[PDB]
RNA sequence: CAGCAGGUCUCCAAGGUGAACAGCCUCUGGCAUGUUGGAACAAUGUAGGUAAGGGAAGUCGGCAAGCCGGAUCCGUAACUU
RNA sequence: UCGCACGCCCGGCGGCGACGACCCAUUCGAACGUCUGCCCUAUCAACUUUCGAUGGUAGUCGCCGUGCCUACCAUGGUGACCACGGGUGACGGGGAAUCAGGGUUCGAUUCCGGAGAGGGAGCCUGAGAAACGGCUACCACAUCCAAGGAAGGCAGCAGGCG
RNA sequence: GAAACUGCGAAUGGCUCAUUAAAUCAGUUAUGGUUCCUUUGGUCGCUCGUACUUGGAUAACUGUGGUAAUUCUAGAGCUAA
C-alpha cells in the first residue's frame, strides 16, 4: 500500500507509539490567503518537501505557469510564456524559461494546460526552488 | 670529534676534541638519554656515568 | 662493515652480499638474493609472506 | 685523480635511453660511445658515467635530425661497485651536455650513480640525490 | 625390385574438458614402440627449450625465432564500387 | 589577571577602569537562493545520461538546504520561443564619445562587485586564506656554493632588460 | 627602560583583467535554510558539590659552538605569566 521508500514513513510532527487504550496529521497553513487543500488533511501520504505537509516554507517571491510535462514522479515541468520589450526595434520577443516545480501528491486530478501558480522557497535539489501552491482547472474541458 | 660535555648540578660547560676513534667507541650506536659508562674517555674520568644528547654534523 | 637490514626480507644483508635497487623517485631498497628480488618487483606484500621477519612481528610467533 | 675502476657496461649502439633532463627532449638513441677504440663486429657499449654520442627521437624538434653528446646518468644492467655491490636504477637515462661538461639543461629528475658524480663534477650539481 | 615413414575407394563411432567429428585424458577393442639391445652422457650434429642489458645495430632481405591469439563489455580511422 | 586615586566599622565591608570571556541581539559582511537582462556562429540539429545527466527514498560532509557526495528506484531533462558545441583583440555594470530623433562604437583604467599574483594541486595558524611582500610538492624559470647544502616569486612602489 | 614571552593586525591596501558568455556582473528579493574578529545594549552568587591565590616548564641573560652559505639550530643554569 504506502511506505514503500526505504526507511519508515511518517510525518517528523506526529507521533502515535503512545499507548492505546487513526492516525494523527499535522499540516500548516501558508499565508498570502491561499487555503489549505481538502486531500492534504484527508490523505495518508507524506512529503517533506510539500510546503503544506513538509519542512520548507513558501518565501520571497510568488508567480504562476502552465503545465506541459508530467512523466516524472512526484513533481512536473512548467511553462512560463513571458513578453520582452526591445528599444530598439519596438517589437515583442517571445520568451519562455521553463523549469521544474516539485508536485506534492497532494493534487491528483492534474492534467496539461493547468495554469498553477507556484511559490519561491528554500532549494530542495539541484535547481528546483520552487512547489506547487494551489492548482485551477484548464480552459474547459471537464470531460 | 669534539665533546661539548655539560655538567647540570654546578651549571658549567666545556668543550673537549677527541682526535682518537677508538677512545669513542663506547659513545658510538647510542640514542637519546643512554646512560653510557664514560669510564674509557681517559686516566681521570674514572666512575662517570654520562647521558648522550648529540649534536652537528659538519654541515650545521 | 655495515651490516644492514634487508627491505623485503628482513634478513642481516653482509657486505659482500645482496643487491642495491634504487627506483626512479629516489629511494633505495635492498635485496639478499633474487628470491627476494622477485617478489618486491612484483608488488609482493611481505606481511601476507610467512618466512619474513615482517610476518612474525605481524602475527606475534617466535620470541 | 679520478679513474674509473671499470663497471659492468649494458647500453650498446643503437638503444633509446630516456632523457631525465629540462631540455624537452624524450629519449636518447646511442649512436656511437666516446672513447671506444673498438674490436671487429663488437659494438661499442656504454656504462653509467661515459661520455656517449646520442640523438633525439622523439621530443623538441630543435634538438633532433643532429648529432648531440650525452653522459649516461642511470642504467638498467646491475652493475659492481669495488666495495662489492650491485647496483641498477630500474630504467637507463642519460642527459645532453657539450664537450666541456656543461648541461644544456639545468634539473636533474631521478637519482645519479656515485662514479658519474665525481667524473663530470658539473653533472652532481643539479643532481636532487645521489647513488 | 623389400615386412619400404610413399600411394590406394568405402560402413560404425563411447565418456570428460571443450563452440566443435578441433587439441588432451580415459572406457570397449588393439599393440609392444615399429630391420636389434646393453654401458657412459665427449665434440660436432638433428629436434626441442631458456637467457641478465640493449632491441634488427646481424643479414641482400625481420630469414628463422619471437609477440598477439579464446570469450564478454566498450570502441573502431583514412578510403570506397 | 593587572593599574590608579582612597574611604566605613570594631579583622569585616566598599570605588574608577583596562583586558578577555558562556550566551542572545547590533554592525561590516560572506555564501547560498528567485525573476529579468549578454557578442557572433547551422560550413554546430538533435544534445546530455550508469564517468549524477533528470527527480524521489535513506544517509555522509558542510556554517547549514541541495547528486555537493554515496546505494537503490523512474529514464528521463533540453531544443526550430536556437538546445548542445565552438570562437569572443568578452571581467561586467554605473557609464564615455558622436549625435534631430531612432541608435552606433567603446567601456582593463581611480566607483562598485568577481578573479589572480608564473601554472594548477594541497594546507597550518588565524573569526576571516585554499593567502602567496604565508607555507608543501611538481613543472617552466631562477640565486649563492667550499659541491656538503641553502634560498626566490615587482600582472605592487620607483627602477632595469626584452 | 634595550631585548624577549603574550594579545590584535598582516585575509587591509595597491596592481592587473590572464580566466570567465545566465557564469561574473546589474536591478527586486529571502537565510522561516548559517556563521560572524572587533564595537554597542543585556545575563555573567540562578547549578547544591590552598582559595589571603595551586602546579611546574621556557624565552632574554651566562656559556659551547656547528656551517662555505640562511630571519638555520642545540646541549648545561634558571626565572615570570
Amino acid at each position: 500500500d504506502i511506505q514503500t521508500e526505504r526507511a519508515y514513513q511518517k510525518q517528523p510532527t506526529i507521533f502515535q507509539n503512545k499507548k492505546r487504550v487513526k492516525l494523527p496529521r499535522y499540516y500548516k497553513n501558508i499565508g498570502l490567503g491561499f487555503k489549505t487543500p481538502k486531500e492534504a488533511i484527508e490523505g495518508t501520504y507524506i512529503d517533506k518537501k510539500c510546503p503544506f505537509t513538509g519542512n520548507v516554507s513558501i518565501r520571497g517571491r510568488i508567480l504562476s505557469g502552465v503545465v506541459t510535462k508530467m512523466k516524472m514522479q512526484r513533481t512536473i515541468v512548467i511553462r512560463r510564456d513571458y513578453l520582452h520589450y526591445i528599444r530598439k526595434y519596438n517589437r515583442f520577443e517571445k520568451r519562455h524559461k521553463n523549469m521544474s516545480v516539485h508536485l506534492s501528491p497532494c493534487f491528483r486530478d492534474v492534467q496539461i494546460g493547468d495554469i498553477v501558480t507556484v511559490g519561491e522557497c528554500r532549494p530542495l535539489s539541484k535547481t528546483v526552488r520552487f512547489n506547487v501552491l494551489k492548482v485551477t482547472k484548464a480552459a474547459g474541458t471537464k470531460k | 670529534m669534539k665533546l661539548n660535555i655539560s655538567f647540570p648540578a654546578t651549571g658549567c660547560q666545556k668543550l673537549i676534541e677527541v682526535d682518537d676513534e677508538r677512545k669513542l667507541r663506547t659513545f658510538y650506536e647510542k640514542r637519546m638519554a643512554t646512560e653510557v659508562a664514560a669510564d674509557a674517555l681517559g686516566e681521570e674520568w674514572k666512575g662517570y656515568v654520562v647521558r648522550i644528547s648529540g649534536g652537528n654534523d659538519k654541515q650545521g | 662493515m655495515k651490516v644492514e637490514l634487508c627491505s623485503f626480507s628482513g634478513y642481516k644483508i653482509y657486505p659482500g652480499h645482496g643487491r642495491r635497487y634504487a627506483r626512479t623517485d629516489g629511494k633505495v631498497f635492498q635485496f639478499l638474493n633474487a628470491k627476494c628480488e622477485s617478489a618486491f618487483l612484483s608488488k609482493r606484500n611481505p606481511r601476507q609472506i610467512n618466512w619474513t621477519v615482517l610476518y612474525r612481528r605481524k602475527h606475534k610467533k617466535g620470541q | 685523480s679520478g679513474a674509473k675502476f671499470r663497471i659492468s657496461l649494458g647500453l650498446p649502439v643503437g638503444a633509446v635511453i630516456n632523457c631525465a633532463d629540462n631540455t624537452g627532449a624524450k629519449n636518447l638513441y646511442i649512436i656511437s660511445v666516446k672513447g671506444i677504440k673498438g674490436r671487429l663486429n663488437r659494438l661499442p657499449a656504454a656504462g653509467v658515467g661515459d661520455m656517449v654520442m646520442a640523438t633525439v627521437k622523439k621530443g623538441k624538434p630543435e634538438l633532433r635530425k643532429k648529432v648531440h653528446p650525452a653522459v649516461v646518468i642511470r642504467q638498467r644492467k646491475s652493475y659492481r661497485r669495488k666495495d662489492g655491490v650491485f647496483l641498477y636504477f630500474e630504467d637507463n637515462a642519460g642527459v645532453i651536455v657539450n664537450n666541456k661538461g656543461e648541461m644544456k639543461g639545468s634539473a636533474i629528475t631521478g637519482p645519479v650513480a656515485k662514479e658519474c658524480a665525481d667524473l663530470w663534477p658539473r653533472i652532481a650539481s643539479n643532481a636532487g640525490s645521489i647513488a
